[PDB]
């Protein structure tokens, strides 16, 4: 069980750790989060009480280093940093734990929700989508644009998701225009899976990362990417049985976790109606279709 | 974006453009089978691809053989239209290629956009205009070349005959649309108006009769009266 200590909390903030959230008051003796499960990526995220503009946060994996949070009064944000001195770090964490100045990652023993949202998400793949190679953790916020959004502006602060575009020469083989537009199997299986992702695990990891940035930060480009990657599968007549069954599970947990009050801004009516009711895979997503029809019958 | 009454002069500027109408590509007769079920029999069709400034009509004849053993023909017909327009553009010298292609039906936008990905500088647009190009098969010489075709064929016409010697493109297009609207509304009455005086003939190299300027004004009036007469008949107004 790993720990992300905080130097202090000088500004009132809502702190997210994965799907959990805690309100901290201005100058409250909050010194961090303990008992963080090893084996998963994690996201620690922030919304300031005095300016809800900019949700921002840090993707990290405690296996890769010792990370802490320190408020920067110049840049006005809680920053993640790495502590290279193992013994200094262990000594700080022991003191804060002894004085019970840390909140406990509040995982229920039965509860596989975080595993189920992050099954395919790996820190090494996050670090290729979010490029800042001097840090082992990745900063994301509300306003960061995608490479595809910047094509349609600062490249260093961009989300480098895989560009998916149904009306592109990459998506459409010369001489198979109708075939490739109406059945995206070529684009899914040869171009994206064999060509770019190498396997369904990397494809699912990107889809799951896109959903979590959409949900936790309200990142609009992330929401577009999540829907494009769902639509590419649902619009393909030929998909491996194992990929369809896994996609059903992935989407079920995403729809289960989504706050009901955010469904109107996070779910695209066109894409979900098309995927569940018109697409080649309209009858392949049993679990997802059932939770969508019971939780969000309005959207459909 | 979409072409309407707000930007109507754009049709007659010096930017090469084509209208594409797919409404006569897939044509069928519906009939009873021996067992009392219903079946369709395809007949020859055509793509109507028109430069509104020059009058040049690229009439691609669609022979019934292109449907043989194909499914979902109304869907395939849009993609075959887009394939043929794409092939026509690639066949033209660069200086003759259009800068814009306007489709008369929105259902042609995605098929044409996908076939023309190699031509990112050619704009594919819809139109808010209700154009009567479906009535092209009411022009006897165009109907004749389509129905006689035994194989796929492209035929080039000038749909304005020699009118651009005497009138602007704007006026020629207005005359064409009024003639086609009348032929679409009441074909028999329109053809009666065009052919009722034997002394005015259609030249071998023309589609329409050889009307003088004064005779065209009379014809245009009779066509407007036909459209208004039919509108009164339809709506009992």
């Amino acid at each position: 069980m790993n720990t992300v200590p905080f130097t202090s909390a000088p500004i009132e903030v809502t702190i997210g750790i994965d799907q959990y959230s805690f309100n901290v008051k201005e100058n409250q003796p909050f010194h961090g989060i303990k008992d963080i499960p090893i084996g998963h990526v994690h996201v620690i995220h922030f919304q300031h009480a005095d300016n809800s503009s900019m949700r921002y946060g840090y993707w990290f994996d405690c296996r890769m280093g010792n990370f802490y949070i320190q408020y920067d009064p110049k840049d006005g944000l809680y920053k993640m940093m790495e502590e290279r001195d193992g013994a200094k770090f262990e000594n700080i964490v022991h003191n804060f734990k002894e004085r019970q100045m840390m909140v406990s990652y509040p995982k229920i023993d039965e509860d596989d929700t975080w595993y189920n949202l992050t099954e395919f998400v790996q820190m090494d793949k996050i670090r290729k989508i979010v490029r800042k190679d001097e840090n082992q953790f990745s900063y994301v916020d509300s306003s960061m644009t995608t490479v595809q959004e910047n094509e349609l502006s600062d490249p260093a602060h961009s989300l480098n998701y895989t560009v998916i575009n149904f009306k592109s020469r990459e998506a459409i083989r010369p001489g198979h225009e109708m075939e490739d537009f109406l059945d995206k199997s070529y684009y899914l299986n040869t171009v994206m899976l064999q060509g770019i992702f190498k396997n369904s695990s990397n494809y699912f990891g990107e889809l799951q990362f896109a959903f979590l940035n959409a949900m936790f930060f309200g990142n609009y480009g992330s929401s577009l990417q999540w829907h494009a990657m769902i639509e590419l599968i649902c619009s393909s007549a030929t998909v491996p049985k194992h990929m369809l069954d896994k996609l059903d599970e992935i989407l079920y947990y995403q729809i289960k976790t989504l706050p009901e009050q955010y469904s109107d801004i996070l779910l695209n009516e066109r894409v979900w109606n098309i995927c569940l009711y018109s697409s080649f895979q309209k009858n392949s997503l049993h679990n997802t279709e059932k939770i969508m029809e019971n939780k969000y019958p309005e959207l459909l | 974006g979409a072409m309407n009454s707000s930007n109507y002069a754009e049709l007659f500027n010096n930017d090469i453009k084509l209208f594409v109408d797919d409404t006569n590509v897939y044509r069928v007769t519906v009939h009873k089978t021996f067992e009392g079920n219903v079946a369709t029999k395809a007949i020859n069709g055509c793509i109507f691809t028109l430069n509104p400034k020059t009058g040049h009509l690229f009439l691609k004849i669609i022979h019934t053989s292109v449907w043989a053993g194909q499914k979902r023909l109304s869907q395939l017909a849009k993609w075959k239209t887009a394939e043929e327009v794409s092939a026509l553009v690639r066949s033209l010298p660069k200086e003759e290629q259009p800068k814009q292609i306007i489709v008369t039906r929105k259902a042609m936008l995605d098929p044409l956009e996908v076939h023309m990905l190699d031509f990112p500088n050619i704009a594919i647009r819809p139109t808010e205009l209700r154009l009567p190009f479906s009535a092209a098969m009411s022009i006897d010489k165009l109907s004749d070349v389509v129905m006689k075709a035994t194989e796929p064929q492209m035929v080039l016409f000038n749909i304005y005959d020699d009118w651009l010697d005497r009138i602007s493109s704007y006026t020629a297009f207005s005359r064409l649309t009024l003639l086609l609207r009348a032929l679409k509304t009441n074909e028999e009455s329109a053809k009666m108006i065009l052919l009722s005086d034997p002394t005015i003939t259609i030249k071998s190299y023309h589609l329409w009769p050889s009307f003088t300027d004064e005779q065209w004004i009379t014809i245009e009036s009779q066509m407007r009266d036909l459209i208004l007469t039919e509108y009164g008949r339809k709506y009992n107004v």
